[PDB]
RNA sequence: GUGGGAGAGGGUGGUGGAAUUCCCGGAGUAGCGGUGAAAUGCGCAGAUACCGGGAGGAACGCCGAUGGCGAAGGCAGCCACCUGGUCCACCCGUGACGCUGAGGCGCGAAAGCGUGGGGAGCAAACCGGAUUAGAUACCCGGGUAGUCCACGCCCUAAACGAUGCGCGCUAGGUCUCUGGGUCUCCUGGGGGCCGAAGCUAACGCGUUAAGCGCGCCGCCUGGGGAGUACGGCCGCAAGGC
């Protein structure tokens, strides 16, 4: 599903400074991955609900962690946003 | 007009009747009896007695082939299944093994109402 | 009942996970098909719980019997 | 890519000729759905506790593969198309699990 | 984050044997079935019982539990793919990012609806046989929807722990599932049981609180009229709010 590889790009990608494991910015693109591939997922087995329930709380997660960027820095959010092709 | 003399004795034993085929070691039937074969007819079929009559009467039917030995199946719960075992177990046959037979499910199929509560 | 023999004190380490060892698994049903209860293997809550699929794959490759008829009675 | 034991239970009448003809479009399928072989067991005719394809005996060969996940079901597919294949599982290779050790 | 663990959590595809019914063939003959007792029913066009072959539907025995998972409804043969939640050790990274949550959106047993499909067993209605004073029933023989599949509606319930969510504080003993460690023992998550204090009208609850506390939502205000009337909203309807 996703390999300990994926992930690793995606951290090493994301972090603010080296060995940066859970910074908001990292959190937030390892949430936009999973959540693209369960979207994914789910436009297939439309029928499969229970995950369905996993997808809405991950995007509660990450909206979460978004709006306490927005909050605390503007800046690295507009950024990781434009970065990550979300606001939707 | 076989001549078989070595064979096979299936008793099915229900709450209502019990049945009794003998067959040659291949499975096929020479002469049978049950409950109503002698004269019983209403629940009295399902009688130990009326049993043990449909084994005996099974077994001699079965010596004017000329049988002596049988090996012995037995299928469903019923009264007298147990006496139809002892029946003939000495109607002078030799019984050379019993076995229970009696076929479960794995759930296949709703019972009607009666058989319910279970699956 | 089924206080007697224990089929774990039988034979010491085999492997649970061995759904082609006949003579093993075989250890593990009834006079009837019927695999045993966790009271007559002894076996724990996790070993019982995989012994059973162990012994359902083998059942399927037609190693292990579904349900066999009983003998006397 | 995963490891996995293919397990295969063919005619027991099958003389030289038509069970190294079996073996050998097993070995082209497995290798057209993309695996590769790493031990393999042929424990041959055996005795099945019960009847398949009214035959009570049945040619049993293990192969541990690694081979991509995304293929795996088309694979057993293919393996079954086969008359002689009378029997085919596929396992996700487990570790050993011992009780008594 | 990293590294390990358990699970009927979900979607899809494949697939195994048991059983029933049906068909084909063999052997076989006077009844089978069913009940309190019986009749209806099935059988001489050969039934039941028995052996061999085939077709199809539905459901997964033993394991299985005092068990596990899930927010709930709920989830059980086996295989693979896809996928959600969860827990333990490391104490690595973020730095209050937290809690609850009107409305909204999603799900939501069963029954029920629309289009097809499938239909073995069961079975409302229904057709019979019995029973009874009658018997629009309990018993018996049949049978249609349905139960099954896909897609779309329906939104209900003793939808129950009749117990909203989160966090903190308050003796213990024991059983169990499942992780971890220096593994007589210790330590973390879950399911039971008995009990300190305490609470409760009582029953009883008692670290899985119904105790002691804070936050936030929902809800109650004597019985019947009544989940009715009216209006609105939803629905193909049945109906729901
Ligand atoms: N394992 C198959 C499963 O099928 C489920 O549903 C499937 C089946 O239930 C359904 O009907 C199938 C079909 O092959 C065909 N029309 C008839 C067949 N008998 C059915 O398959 C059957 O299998 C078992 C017995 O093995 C039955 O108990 C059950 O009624 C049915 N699932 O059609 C669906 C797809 O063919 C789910 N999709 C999923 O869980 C999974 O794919
Ligand atoms: N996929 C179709 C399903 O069919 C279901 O049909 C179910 C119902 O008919 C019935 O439920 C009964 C229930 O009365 C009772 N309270 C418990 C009982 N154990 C259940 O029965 C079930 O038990 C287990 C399930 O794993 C099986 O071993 C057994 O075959 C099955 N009959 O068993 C069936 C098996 O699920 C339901 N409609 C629903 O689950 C779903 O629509
Ligand atoms: N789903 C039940 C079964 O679980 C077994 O294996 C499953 C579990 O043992 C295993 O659990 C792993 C856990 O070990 C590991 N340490 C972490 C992982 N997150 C877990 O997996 C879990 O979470 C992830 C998302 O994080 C999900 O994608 C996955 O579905 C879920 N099982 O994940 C597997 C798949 O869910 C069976 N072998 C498999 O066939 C089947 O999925
Ligand atoms: N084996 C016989 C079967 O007969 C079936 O017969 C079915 C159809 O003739 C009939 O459905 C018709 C529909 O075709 C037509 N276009 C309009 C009509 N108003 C429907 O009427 C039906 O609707 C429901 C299902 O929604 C049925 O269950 C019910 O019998 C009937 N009210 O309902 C019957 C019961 O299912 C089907 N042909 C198929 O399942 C199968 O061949
Ligand atoms: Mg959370
Ligand atoms: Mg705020
Ligand atoms: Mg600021
Ligand atoms: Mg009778
Ligand atoms: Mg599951
Ligand atoms: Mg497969
Ligand atoms: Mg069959
Ligand atoms: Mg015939
Ligand atoms: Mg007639
Ligand atoms: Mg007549
Ligand atoms: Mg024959
Ligand atoms: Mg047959
Ligand atoms: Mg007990
Ligand atoms: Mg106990
Ligand atoms: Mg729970
Ligand atoms: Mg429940
Ligand atoms: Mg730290
Ligand atoms: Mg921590
Ligand atoms: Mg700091
Ligand atoms: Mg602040
Ligand atoms: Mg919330
Ligand atoms: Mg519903
Ligand atoms: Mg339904
Ligand atoms: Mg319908
Ligand atoms: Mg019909
Ligand atoms: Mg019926
Ligand atoms: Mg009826
Ligand atoms: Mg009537
Ligand atoms: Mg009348
Ligand atoms: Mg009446
Ligand atoms: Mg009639
Ligand atoms: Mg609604
Ligand atoms: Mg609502
Ligand atoms: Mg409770
Ligand atoms: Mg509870
Ligand atoms: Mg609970
Ligand atoms: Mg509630
Ligand atoms: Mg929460
Ligand atoms: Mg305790
Ligand atoms: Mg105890
Ligand atoms: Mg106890
Ligand atoms: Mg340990
Ligand atoms: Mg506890
Ligand atoms: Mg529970
Ligand atoms: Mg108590
Ligand atoms: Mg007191
Ligand atoms: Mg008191
Ligand atoms: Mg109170
Ligand atoms: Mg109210
Ligand atoms: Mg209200
Ligand atoms: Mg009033
Ligand atoms: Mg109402
Ligand atoms: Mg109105
Ligand atoms: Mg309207």
């Amino acid at each position: 599903p996703i390999t300990k590889e994926e992930k690793q790009k995606v951290i090493q990608e994301f972090a603010r400074f080296p060995g940066d494991t859970g910074s908001t910015e990292v959190q937030v693109a390892l949430l936009t991955l999973r959540i693209n591939r369960l979207s994914e997922h789910l436009k297939v087995h439309k029928k499969d609900h229970h995950s369905h329930r996993g997808l809405l709380m991950m995007v509660g997660q990450r909206r979460r962690l978004l709006r306490y960027l927005q909050r605390e820095d503007p800046e690295r959010y507009r950024a990781l946003i434009e970065k990550l092709g979300i606001r939707g | 007009k076989r001549q078989v003399a070595s064979g096979r004795a299936y008793i099915h034993a229900s709450y209502n009747n019990t049945i009794v085929t003998i067959t040659d070691p291949d499975g096929n039937p020479i002469t049978w009896s049950s409950g109503g074969v002698i004269g019983y007819k209403g629940s009295r079929k399902g009688t130990p007695y009326a049993a043990q009559l449909a084994a005996l009467d099974a077994a001699k039917k079965a010596m004017a082939y000329g049988m002596q030995s049988v090996d012995v199946i037995v299928r469903g719960t019923g009264a007298g299944r147990e006496q139809a075992i002892r029946a003939l177990q000495a109607s002078g046959l030799q019984v050379k093994s019993i076995v229970d037979d009696t076929p479960v499910p794995h759930n296949g199929c709703r019972p009607k109402k009666k058989f319910r509560k279970a699956s | 009942p089924s206080r007697k023999a224990k089929v774990k004190a039988t034979l010491g380490e085999f492997d649970l996970r061995d759904y082609r060892n006949v003579e093993v698994l075989k250890r593990f049903l009834s006079e009837t098909g019927k695999i045993l209860p966790r009271r007559r293997t002894g076996l724990s809550a996790k070993e019982q719980r995989i012994l059973a699929k162990t012994i359902k794959r083998a059942r399927i490759l037609g190693l292990l019997p579904f349900t066999e008829k009983l003998v006397r009675k | 890519m995963r490891r996995y034991e293919v397990n295969i239970v063919l005619n027991p009448n099958l003389d030289q000729s038509q069970l190294a003809l079996e073996k050998e479009i097993i070995q082209r399928a497995l290798e057209n759905y993309g695996a590769r072989v790493e031990k393999v067991e042929e424990l041959g005719l055996r005795r099945l506790a019960y009847p398949i394809a009214k035959d009570p005996q049945g040619y049993f060969l293990w192969y541990q593969v690694e081979m991509p996940e995304d293929r795996v079901n088309d694979l057993a597919r293919e393996l079954r198309i086969r008359d002689n294949v009378r029997r085919v599982m596929v396992v996700k290779s487990q570790e050993p699990f011992l009780a008594n050790a």
